[PDB]
Parts: structure tokens; C-alpha cells; sequence
């Protein structure tokens, strides 16, 4: 799974089966990292109009 | 993919199914890749 974003701590109580999370666009918004099983939230990098 | 979803609920109703809502969490995602068309459940006898 490829993508760009800032990986941050999260407070979403994922259930054991649950691995990733999806937004309205179906783009991944949270992911469970392998090896360490922690849940990292994926927040798109800051952007806007110059 | 043979999916087993399971839920355990503490109930106190005597005869029929209780009326309510309980979502079944996925328990086992099983990689078998075989044909299944017929099933049979297993019970346990009591001997005295
Ligand atoms: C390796 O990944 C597994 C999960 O697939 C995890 O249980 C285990 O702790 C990991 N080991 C190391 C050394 O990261
Ligand atoms: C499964 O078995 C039934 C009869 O045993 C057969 O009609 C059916 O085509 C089979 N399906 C597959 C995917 O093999």
C-alpha cells in the first residue's frame, strides 16, 4: 500500500481483526504497522492555495 | 476464503431466540480453497 502523509498517534480503538481504515474517498486514513502491531493514523500533508 | 464470524452473548431467555441487536465479530479467516455444498453439526452425548 503506497501513499503520502504524516503518521501520527491515534485514539481509535481498533478491534483485533481490524487493520486499516478508509475515508469517504476510500483512501487509507489509518493503518496497522506490521512487526509492532501499533495503529498509526495517516493524515494528508498540509496543502493549500498560494 | 472460509469466513467464520462469531459472537457470544449472555442471555437468560428460556426457549426461543432473544430479540435484539448484536454484531458478529469476524473470528477466523480460513484459507481452504475447497468446494463446500453440505454441512452437519456435531453434538455430544451424555452417558450414565
Ligand atoms: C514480527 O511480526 C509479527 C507479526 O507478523 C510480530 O508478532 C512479531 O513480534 C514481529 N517480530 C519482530 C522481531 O519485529
Ligand atoms: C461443488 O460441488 C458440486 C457438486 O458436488 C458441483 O455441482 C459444483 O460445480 C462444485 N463447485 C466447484 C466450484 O467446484
Amino acid at each position: 500500500l503506497t501513499g503520502t502523509g504524516v503518521l501520527t498517534e491515534s485514539n481509535k480503538k481498533f478491534l483485533p481483526f481490524q487493520q486499516f481504515g478508509r475515508d469517504i474517498a476510500d483512501t487509507t486514513d489509518a493503518v496497522r504497522d506490521p512487526q509492532t502491531l501499533e495503529i498509526l493514523d495517516i493524515t494528508p500533508c498540509s496543502f493549500g492555495g498560494v | 476464503y472460509f469466513k467464520i464470524y462469531s459472537k457470544h452473548t449472555p442471555i437468560n431467555l428460556v426457549r426461543d431466540l432473544p430479540q435484539g441487536f448484536s454484531a458478529l465479530e469476524p473470528l477466523v479467516d480460513l484459507p481452504i480453497g475447497i468446494n463446500i455444498t453440505r454441512f452437519q453439526t456435531l453434538l455430544a452425548l451424555h452417558r450414565s
